[PDB]
């Protein structure tokens, strides 16, 4: 199968493959859960990664790099494969005061794409100082290493995001938007985030409001469909023209179907990383009456041959529908361009760096001797090296400084989908290179968003509200 | 002293136990804590008793011998998930295996009594999720800890978070203070205690005029933005150092009197009461927990401690070295302590369903094959379980009920002293004849906004209207 390459190192994946689409006794498995192909896109980056490493005769020469990729759940599961990972090739796990001579089945895990199952792996693993490189995670808890001494990241952190959203709205001059959130903690802190941000840079909210719960394909009862009407028509009662939506991409469909049945329009919608680049969302096609859509990502990086890749292709690791379900989608995500994909890669790439400088070879046979988490964990700081034209160091709270992206959502099949708008560079915290933007308005003027026209004693909490006199 | 020697007991289906008994690496290599903690060795012998009055019982567990298994776990969670690994672990082997699910395991602890830090007990519920091993904690008192679809076996013997907030919500509802000011803690707690109030007031009709974080020893800008709303009641669902720091700072900045409604964590604190000046900051109204105390727990501890040092004893009879060089003054302060009764409770409660289990009777225990710890759940939840004669119960999501007290700070003399004006059992009655407000006279403060009415709207959360 393609959830098991044999190596003489191993290299350990999580990755989530399906979704709560809608008796504890009973555990249900995450096969039956619907596929998301967003996960399967990942995993085929991965092992697109180590094939390619294996091929290469430059990089870990004559040693066979394997992995062993196994399903995690958003949340359901995400005990059990730690512990497959840790455990030597009988399925025992031994207990001991020490772990320096251990040595357990894989030798580094490129970790969930979840803030919260990364933080409980990564409390599982710091008995064992696994290295461990997550993607997709934006917990700022995870920057801290007293803690997460073996976590590592290839993405910037929620710091990067939230300053990217203040600087483009800085830039158009927006200072009264809305925020909503999602009832998880993502949501919540994401949006505490922004609020401390943005108070500081003469930027008001207008208010706050927590979407509920809300898988989609499921039916929702009346009290979520008032809560519902009644956040959507405080969204239209108010005059703020900007709405950042920190909320995980299953919650919005509901959201979206309410604003859209309720026909409010004229609205600039800022995507946080969680929903800015669903296929799966932005393939609604309904959406384009609400006016411009926006989010926060990782830079396109082309990787030569990874689409060619993807067309050519013990328990919970196995999927079947995946397939048949993300080859509807083999046009929009190659037109998309990576961008999560690049970050898997990256960390894969990197692992491999950090075991062939371990290992210590040269462009020859390998010393093939025995490796310890710990020493790879030690070894895998100081890797840095050229990577499709850009630089993969480590910064010292374990954060890969590559460049975001604000992009903007068009509906042209024939085009790629989500077009780059302006570029994020988080070693400097600037943003620049800013280009045209398809707007809502009439002649494509920048949408107005301030709670008061230009003049002044001031009206409410708000700084930003006031009179002219 | 040989009191190190008593964190192990033989017997037929033996209980773990994850306590605080100390306090605080480029290798993969287990902390070690040196410091004592007299807390924790507190409840460690609470539950010892606990476990030992229990067997002495007749009618509870007849015929069978109840063990314990009690570990060191510093605040940190790596020191505690090795003693979770070991009480997972197969009895007599050192190996724990990699199974696909729970129903493969053979555990050699019956249950865990959980850690009392509420992030330590979070990581060990997540952990013990997987194998459905029946853990009850004391003290960890968060709210996400009673989401059955992530934690399936974890109970507890404190109330929640959520029952004070709803006692705090219902507060502000019948005394009409439907425009009010939410603080908490930037803690895990503080955000925890804002985001559950959040909702609870948007379902209740209070609603927040600003929401805001007050930082661990900024706060400036935090009562600069209370300021900036005529807002009357402040509800401070804080930790103490961070309630203690806002207190100081408003003593030294000379912030108006306002209604602070206090939480559980600072209410009862004296740093905060302790406070020079404090007394022109308004009254406090908070909820206490109403529960009940081990009497005979200074006794025992005691006796207990006066019998370790026989050497006789010793003879006929590590986890914590710091444990044996000890006096019974470096423990003699926290002899009151009222986690006691709910480690106490807990053990009480897993004995409890370990005797139902078994569909044991008064005579003896049935004949049967050991009780595998996922077994345990079906008769854990919806359990009644006496624990000293008053009879206590595990909600559907895993949490005990219990009752609260409204109480208020009377000044007399610079010394405040907490005094009962109402009681929280689910439904709030309160007797506002009694309470002795801080405005010029005995009148309630008002902190009303209109949500009809020209009108524009206010709040954090776009409720009210400015007429
Ligand atoms: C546990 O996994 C085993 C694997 O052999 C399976 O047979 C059994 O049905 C599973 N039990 C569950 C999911 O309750
Ligand atoms: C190189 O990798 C590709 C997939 O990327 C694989 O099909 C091929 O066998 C590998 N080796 C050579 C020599 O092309
Ligand atoms: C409830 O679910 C059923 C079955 O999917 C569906 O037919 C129905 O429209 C849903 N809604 C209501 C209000 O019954
Ligand atoms: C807008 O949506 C409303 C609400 O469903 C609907 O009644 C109306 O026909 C739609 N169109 C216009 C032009 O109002
Ligand atoms: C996208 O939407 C279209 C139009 O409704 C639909 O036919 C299709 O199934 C959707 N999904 C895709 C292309 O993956
Ligand atoms: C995928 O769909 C095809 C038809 O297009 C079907 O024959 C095949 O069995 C499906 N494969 C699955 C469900 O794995
Ligand atoms: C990595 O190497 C490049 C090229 O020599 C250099 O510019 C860069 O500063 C290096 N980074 C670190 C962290 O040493
Ligand atoms: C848009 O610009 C065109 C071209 O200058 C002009 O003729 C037209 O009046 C403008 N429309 C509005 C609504 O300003
Ligand atoms: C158990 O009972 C004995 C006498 O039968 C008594 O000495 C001992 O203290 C009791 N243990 C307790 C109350 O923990
Ligand atoms: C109280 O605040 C003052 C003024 O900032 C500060 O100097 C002092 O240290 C604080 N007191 C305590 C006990 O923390
Ligand atoms: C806070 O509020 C009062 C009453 O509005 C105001 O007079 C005062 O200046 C403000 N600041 C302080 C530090 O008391
Ligand atoms: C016991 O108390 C003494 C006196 O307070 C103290 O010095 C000593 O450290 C304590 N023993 C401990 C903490 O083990
Ligand atoms: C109680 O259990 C014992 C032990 O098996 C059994 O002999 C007895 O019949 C049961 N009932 C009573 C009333 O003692
Ligand atoms: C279980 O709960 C039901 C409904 O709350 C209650 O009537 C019943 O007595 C409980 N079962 C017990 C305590 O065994
Ligand atoms: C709660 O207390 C009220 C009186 O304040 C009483 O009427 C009610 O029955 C009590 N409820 C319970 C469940 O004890």
């Amino acid at each position: 199968s393609d959830f098991y390459l044999p190596g003489d190192y191993l290299l350990g994946g999580l990755f989530s493959l399906h979704a709560n689409m809608k008796n504890f006794l009973q555990v249900p498995m995450c096969k039956e859960y619907e596929v998301k192909v967003i996960g399967y896109n990942l995993m085929q980056a991965m092992r697109f990664a180590v094939e390619e490493i294996n091929n290469d005769s430059s990089l870990l020469p004559g040693v066979l790099l394997g992995y062993e990729i196994v399903d995690v759940c958003y949340i359901s599961n995400n005990v059990q494969p730690v512990l497959y990972f840790l455990a030597h090739e009988d399925n025992l796990l031994p207990i001991q005061e020490d772990y320096s001579n251990y040595i357990s089945r894989v030798v580094a895990v490129i970790g969930p794409d979840n803030s919260e199952s990364v933080m409980t792996v990564a409390n599982f693993l710091s008995l064992f100082l696994l290295p461990q490189i997550t993607y997709s995670a934006i917990s700022d808890e995870l920057r801290d290493k007293v803690r997460f001494p073996a976590l590592l990241r290839t993405t910037p952190s929620a710091d990067h995001h939230i300053e990217a959203m203040v600087q483009l709205m800085l830039h158009f001059r927006w200072n009264w938007i809305i925020v909503l959130v999602s009832s998880d903690t993502y949501g919540r802190d994401n949006g505490q985030l922004l609020g401390e941000r943005v108070a500081r840079r003469d930027i008001c909210i207008a208010f706050q409001e927590t979407l509920p719960t809300l898988q989609p394909n499921q039916n929702m009862t009346s009290e979520e469909r008032q809560r519902l009407v009644t956040i959507v028509d405080k969204l239209q009662q108010s005059t703020a023209r900007v709405v950042v939506v920190f909320s995980p991409d299953l919650t919005l469909y509901h959201f979206f179907n309410e604003v859209l049945r309720q026909n409010f329009t004229g609205a600039v919608w800022i995507a946080s990383e969680s929903w800015a680049i669903d296929p799966v969302l932005h393939n609604l096609t309904e959406l384009r009456h609400l006016g411009t859509f926006l989010g926060i990502t990782i830079q396109s990086v082309p990787i030569p041959g990874f689409s060619e890749f993807r067309e050519w292709g013990t328990c919970n690791q196995e999927c079947d529908n995946c397939l048949n379900a993300t080859l509807s989608f083999n046009t929009i995500l190659r037109l998309s361009g990576e961008r999560v994909v690049y970050s898997v890669y990256s960390a894969v790439y990197a692992v491999a760096h950090a075991l062939h400088s371990l290992l210590g070879c040269d462009k020859s046979t390998c010393t093939k001797r025995v490796v310890y988490p710990w020493q790879l964990l030690e070894e895998i700081w100081k890797v840095n090296f050229t990577l499709l034209d850009h630089q993969i160091f480590f910064d010292p709270q374990g954060d890969v400084a590559l460049h975001l992206e604000i992009v903007q959502w068009q509906w042209d099949r024939s085009q790629n989908p989500f077009q780059s708008v302006a570029s994020y560079y988080p070693l400097q915290r600037q943003l620049k290179n800013i280009q045209d933007i398809s707007w809502h308005t009439i002649n494509n003027t920048i949408p107005m968003s301030m709670c008061s026209k230009r003049c002044k004693k001031p009206v409410g909490i708000h700084v930003c509200c006031f009179e002219c006199i | 002293l040989c009191l190190s020697q008593q964190l192990r007991m033989k017997g037929d289906y033996v209980l773990g136990g994850l306590f605080p008994l100390g306090e605080a690496r480029t290798r993969p290599s287990s902390p070690v804590c040196t410091r004592f903690s007299s807390n924790g060795l507190l409840w460690a012998l609470a539950m010892k008793m606990a476990v030992e009055e229990i067997n002495n019982k007749s009618d509870l567990l007849p015929g069978l011998r109840l063990g314990y298994d009690l570990f060191d776990t510093c605040s940190e969670p790596v020191v505690a998930m090795k003693p979770s690994l070991m009480f997972l672990a197969k009895a007599g082997s050192r190996d724990i295996a990699a199974y696909c699910n729970y129903t493969q395991y053979q555990p050699r602890v019956l249950a865990v009594i959980g850690p009392h830090s509420s992030e330590l007990a979070m990581v060990t519920g997540k952990f013990f999720s997987f194998f459905l091993m029946p853990q009850v904690s004391y003290g960890a008192s968060m709210e996400l800890l009673s989401a059955r679809e992530t934690f399936p076996s974890f109970f507890r013997t404190v109330p929640s978070d959520r029952v004070q907030l709803t006692a705090a919500a219902e507060l502000l509802q019948e005394f009409g203070w439907n425009w009010v000011a939410a603080l908490g803690s930037d803690d895990e707690y503080g955000r925890q205690g804002l985001s559950i109030f959040s909702a609870l007031a948007a379902a209740r009709g209070i609603c927040i005029a600003h929401e805001g974080l007050v930082p661990l020893p900024k706060v400036q800008d935090v009562l600069h933005q209370v300021n900036q709303s005529s807002v009357q009641v402040v509800l401070l669902f804080a930790s103490v150092h961070a309630a203690h720091a806002l207190f100081n700072y408003s003593i030294s900045s000379r912030l108006s009197p306002k209604v602070w409604v206090a939480s559980e964590a600072w209410l009862t604190s004296d740093l905060v009461m302790g406070l020079p000046g404090m007394a022109q900051m308004g009254t406090v109204l908070g909820f206490l927990q109403r529960g009940a105390q081990l009497h005979e727990f200074p006794q025992y501890v005691k006796t207990h401690l006066a019998l370790a040092t026989d050497p006789a004893f010793c003879s006929a009879l590590q986890r914590c070295p710091q444990c044996d060089c000890i006096t019974l003054q470096n423990v003699s302060a926290g002899l009151n302590h009222h986690q006691t009764f709910s480690v106490y409770a807990a053990v009480y409660s897993v004995a409890q369903a370990l005797h139902n289990t078994l569909q044991c009777n008064a005579s003896g225990c049935p004949a049967q094959d050991p009780v595998k710890p996922w077994q345990l759940l079906e008769n854990m939840y919806n359990l009644t379980f006496h624990v000293g004669g008053l009879p206590l119960r595990f909600d559907s999501s895993g949490n005990v009920d219990m009752e609260y007290d409204l109480k208020l700070w009377v000044w007399q003399g610079s010394v405040p002293r907490l005094h009962d004006v109402g009681r929280f059992n689910g439904s709030l009655r309160t007797e506002r004849l009694k309470i002795r407000w801080h405005t010029s006279d005995n009148q309630k403060p008002v902190s009303r906004c209109s949500r009809q009415c020209v009108r524009r709207v206010k709040g954090f959360h776009s409720c009210c209207y400015d007429c």
